[PDB]
């Protein structure tokens, strides 16, 4: 019927002054753009069809052509930046925002989807969608006593589009827009659909990725315990963005980090630090590295939760990028920890997996490890036990490697090592 | 993040 | 503000 029209046939019907021929031609254009087999986005654009599609969005008297244009434009906006720019250049933003109040839920849903694709392109279009006044009608669609009465796919599209209004960093979304959206985000964070939960956490993940004031706007809304609960979720699409958000929050002030510990996050880390998906282990160890960069009482909480053996674990065997975050976790630990805490580090066996990693080519990880070794040695003198550490480092071939690195031609590995030898190995 | 944009194929 | 914290 309307399957596999030529682009020229589609133009001939859209350029007719017959509304029904235009509807059929527009649906044919929609089916063309619905191919996952390289839809002819460009050819549709070069034919000048976007202004006609945008103008059909306002044909309230003929809701089907509103739906087919919304669908067709959605897919054009789903492509490259230039393809998205063409949809915006045709004036689609104010027309799509008008469709948010449509009495047909399937047209409203499509306009939600389309604005999500436009806002998803980047900061500028995201802020343009906001300036056109999209947030109020979007949030109004969620002003219900119970979210579960909304259609499941409708809710998912709304959450996803809201997710994109929080996304991207240069610049971050407007402060007043984030405050406007956050209460609805907080509610969606408590919904039972895992797709809504994942995209809700992704949204929180975006908002917490910035300076501490942005972190505070989220932390002040009380979402931290719920984030820690979603951290132990079964569905990996939920754990990943929940972990990025928790890890983002512990990049802030010690007080903001403490609320994450207070919510019980450290209890889930034995699983996270051994998780099979390599990216979870990297994110979890990076987060641990930023917790060990905190106060001594916070370092002590890492100790109480039995997480130091798990750091010895990731330092001994893991993806290399995970091992480098483990090195950072150790060095931050030894930079702010007490002498008793640094001695406890030795007794779970940090020293040998630390020295085996001096074998890496990565120049920055060598500075981190050498820095940690120095800090441990500094605690060894306050206990008057520097030699027993040297005997330890020599029996695992560490001293064998520490003075071999003096012939490294980055030249702080040059000297930080040579100091290490002529102060503790002479 | 997850995908910046989404195509509708149905 | 803590200087020992790190971003990705």
């Amino acid at each position: 019927g309307t399957v596999n029209w030529s682009v020229e046939d589609i133009v001939k019907g859209i350029n007719s002054n017959n509304l029904e021929s235009q509807l059929q031609a527009t649906q044919a254009a929609r089916k063309l753009l619905s191919r996952e087999k390289q839809p002819p986005i460009d050819n549709i654009i070069r034919a000048g069809l976007i202004p006609k599609f945008v103008s059909f969005l306002g044909k309230t008297d003929c809701s089907p052509i509103q739906f087919e244009s919304a669908w067709a434009l959605t897919n054009i906006a789903s492509g490259t930046s230039e393809q998205t720019k063409a949809v915006v250049d045709g004036g689609a933003i104010p027309a799509f925002i008008s469709l948010l109040a449509s009495p047909h839920a399937h047209i409203s849903e499509q306009a939600v989807w389309a604005l999500g694709n436009i806002a998803g392109d980047g900061s500028a279009f995201r802020d343009l969608v906001i300036k056109h006044g999209a947030i109020d009608p979007l949030l109004a669609l969620l002003a219900v006593p119970d979210l579960s009465t909304l259609a499941c796919g409708y809710l998912r599209n709304l959450t996803w589009t809201l997710s994109n209004l929080c996304r991207n960093k240069n610049p971050a979304p407007p402060l007043d827009a984030v405050e406007q959206i956050l209460p609805t985000l907080v509610r969606l964070l408590h919904h039972n659909d895992p797709e809504v939960l994942a995209d809700s956490c992704w949204a929180i993940s975006y908002l917490t990725d910035g300076p501490n004031e942005r972190i505070e706007m989220v932390v002040k809304k009380g979402v931290v315990p719920q984030l820690v609960k979603l951290l132990g979720a079964t569905e990996l699409p939920i754990v990943t963005p929940a972990l990025r958000a928790i890890g983002n929050i512990v990049t802030g002030t010690d007080e903001q980090t403490q609320k994450v510990i207070d919510a019980g996050a450290l209890a889930v880390f034995p699983s996270l630090l051994t998780n099979p998906k390599t990216n979870i282990q990297k994110e979890a160890t990076w987060t641990m590295s930023n917790i060990t960069a905190g106060r001594q009482d916070q370092i002590q909480q890492v100790v109480n939760h039995g997480l130091v053996p798990f750091l010895v674990g990731v330092l001994s065997k893991a993806d290399f990028k995970t091992q480098k975050e483990a090195a950072w976790a150790i060095t931050n630990y030894t930079s702010g920890g007490t002498v008793e805490q640094i001695v406890y580090l030795v007794h779970c066996g940090i020293i040998e997996p630390l020295m085996n990693l001096l074998s890496a080519k990565d120049t920055k990880i060598i500075q981190v490890i050498l820095d940690a070794i120095s800090n441990i040695f500094q605690a060894a003198e306050k206990l008057g036990e520097t030699e027993k550490l040297s005997i330890m480092i020599e029996e695992c071939g560490g001293l064998d490697k520490i003075e071999a690195l003096q012939r490294h031609e980055n030249e702080s590995v040059y000297k930080a090592s040579l100091n290490l030898i002529e102060k503790y190995f002479s | 993040s997850n995908p910046r944009k989404r195509h509708r194929a149905d």
